[PDB]
């Protein structure tokens, strides 16, 4: 929810 | 908004990068334009298996690095520069920096062959790190090292350690978990308000916050997808948050702008530049650059 500028794969929750 | 292209193929393509609209190209590149290169794509004989991780993508995640640094840096003295040549791909895209096109090209990679190929650093935005320079982990000490000696570290087999602090160096590039660079977001916010064209070229769209640059294109601005299938018709999750829109749009009876080339982006380009009548140029381009490349061995 926060993390936008972090890496992470195409799923849609954190 | 409005429709550019008269017709939704790569011809349509060619002939719009030939009108007087299409001044500004931006690249979006993954891991598929580097496979004819011999660099294997690890998010698609495995790889990975002689590393004995508990799953493949935690090679790639920065909580499982530093703790076992072994897996990734054993897989960085392949990835490094120098160890292999660009490809038709990468130098498509120098044709489209001399030819004064190009005005950026984000990468997912890490080999470091945009460079290679002839792309400037403010050409570049490299959205996932570099090799170039590391820094040590403690947040106390934050040490930065030189290129040459992380280089050394990586192809002896010894794991980087500080020579202050003692702890891990690891190579500025994005591990999963970890922030992008600041360049990406301050890029991203002007790049996209005067481009004209989107070269969306060896990437399924799998990595975020990369993916989601395709919504940051004007509503008019063409976008054109060179991959092995198709990718991006999914929320491009702007934001971390749904129904912004941006999703790529090939199929649907509302399609105006988004083209996509099935196949290799090697293939993908030479037909590309076979319209645009850049195919000698392109084909001498390569040629001479991997006889330069080769004259320093
Ligand atoms: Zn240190």
């Amino acid at each position: 929810y926060h993390t936008y500028h972090v890496k992470r794969r195409t799923n849609y929750y954190c | 908004k409005e429709r550019l292209l008269d017709e939704l193929t790569l011809e349509g393509v060619a002939r719009y990068m030939q009108s007087e609209r299409c001044r500004r190209v931006i690249c979006l590149v993954g891991a598929g334009i580097s496979t004819s290169a011999g660099i294997p794509d690890f998010r698609s004989y495995d790889n990975l298996e002689k590393y004995h991780l508990p799953y493949p993508e935690a090679i790639f995640e920065i909580s499982y690095f530093k703790k076992h640094p072994e897996p990734f840096f054993a897989l960085a003295k392949e990835l490094y520069p120098g160890q292999f040549k660009p490809t038709i791909c990468h130098y498509f895209m120098r044709l489209l920096k001399d030819k004064g096109l190009l005005l950026r090209c984000y990468t997912q990679n890490i080999d470091t062959l945009e460079r290679i190929a002839g792309l400037e650093q403010e050409d570049l935005v490299e959205a996932h790190g570099t090799f170039y320079t590391s820094h040590c982990v403690s947040a106390s000490c934050r040490h930065e090292y030189p290129l040459s000696w992380m280089k050394e570290k990586i192809f002896s087999e010894v794991t980087p350690k500080c020579e202050d602090c003692q702890s891990l160096v690891k190579p500025d590039i994005v591990f999963f978990g970890e922030s992008l660079p600041a360049r990406f977001f301050s890029c991203m916010q002007s790049d996209f308000l005067k481009v004209d064209l989107l070269l969306v070229m060896g990437t399924s769209l799998q990595v975020q916050p990369f993916a989601s640059l395709i919504s940051k294109a004007p509503l008019s601005t063409p976008r054109l997808l060179i991959n092995k299938e198709k990718a991006g018709q999914s929320d491009p999750f702007l934001g971390m948050i749904m129904g912004l829109g941006g999703g790529m749009d090939f199929d649907s009876k509302k399609a105006y702008r988004d083209v996509a080339w099935l196949g290799e982006c090697d293939q993908g380009c030479l037909a590309l530049a076979e319209l645009l009548g850049w195919k000698k140029e392109l084909e001498d381009l390569v040629r001479r650059e991997h006889a330069s490349i080769d004259a320093q061995s």
